[PDB]
């Protein structure tokens, strides 16, 4: 019986959750934010050029 | 039970996917952005250049591996030859600074 | 665990050490960077301001 | 985690210039001097030439 309680609350957060991840996939496609343009995709990118002068050396 | 423990598993799901997207929208600005896109630009142009360079190199290098290991046999004893030559002329000229 | 990644990207910026030979005014960004982090040290020298 | 991380780029605003440092570096040379100039005059030192 508690539970079925809580499982109430628990449905109402989830519903709140759903609509705040739309909200933010929205603002960061407005922004022009590519995969390649992220700190890691660009970092990996730094790696290889200094593999490659390496090997070039 | 099995209803209950379900739609705490999918709440606490969502709760970590939204505090991700949060953080994203925190970290990438407009203006970083325009610089993401700067420094890529230079970094592929780099790439670029050196694969290119690369390439020329090791095109040159396979004409000389080609006259077989007795030519680095002897490739090896000048080299090592100038080396010394190199060493000896370096000595004299130290010793004459030295006359008083 | 995947997140816990993103957390820590966003909080290190690592793009920023990925052009080292760039100058500016005569100066690399870790110049800067460096004159910037000795610049807030004597100002929190100065300024008592004991971090 | 995320909210110790927050809550230490809202009180330290130096820290926060600090993170767009390389932001200025890329698009405003001007502006970079300018910056770093601002937090280096203010710090006194009578530079002989």
């Amino acid at each position: 019986e508690i539970r079925s309680q809580n499982m109430k609350k628990l449905k109402d957060k989830s519903e709140e959750y759903k609509y705040k991840i739309h909200a933010a996939k929205d603002q960061l496609s407005s922004a022009g934010m590519e995969e390649p343009l992220t700190h890691r995709s660009l970092v990996s990118l730094s790696e290889t050029l200094t593999e490659l002068k390496a090997q070039s050396m | 039970n099995a209803e209950y423990l379900e739609a705490k598993s999918n709440a606490l799901f969502l709760k970590l996917r939204m505090e991700e997207l949060q953080v994203l929208t925190d970290c990438y600005t407009p203006e970083k952005v325009l610089v993401h896109r700067q420094i890529r630009d230079t970094l592929e142009a780099g790439v670029k250049k050196e694969k290119q360079e690369l390439s020329t190199s090791r095109q040159i290098l396979s004409s000389y591996e080609f006259l077989g290991p007795e030519f680095e046999g002897l490739v090896q004893e000048y080299t090592r030859l100038k080396d010394k030559i190199k060493d000896n002329r370096w000595m004299l000229q130290e010793l004459s600074k030295s006359l008083p | 665990k995947e997140v816990q990644a993103t957390v820590m990207d966003w909080w290190e910026q690592p793009v920023q050490l990925c052009l080292p030979s760039e100058e500016r005014g005569g100066l690399t960004l870790r110049q800067w960077r460096e004159r910037w982090t000795v610049a807030v040290t004597a100002l929190q020298r100065a300024t008592g301001s004991r971090s | 985690d995320l909210q110790l991380k927050r809550k230490m780029l809202e009180s330290n605003k130096l820290q926060q210039i600090e993170k767009q440092l390389y932001v200025y570096f890329f698009q405003n040379e001007e502006q970079l001097k300018s910056i770093v100039g601002k937090l280096e005059a203010q710090t006194g030192g009578g530079s002989s030439a």
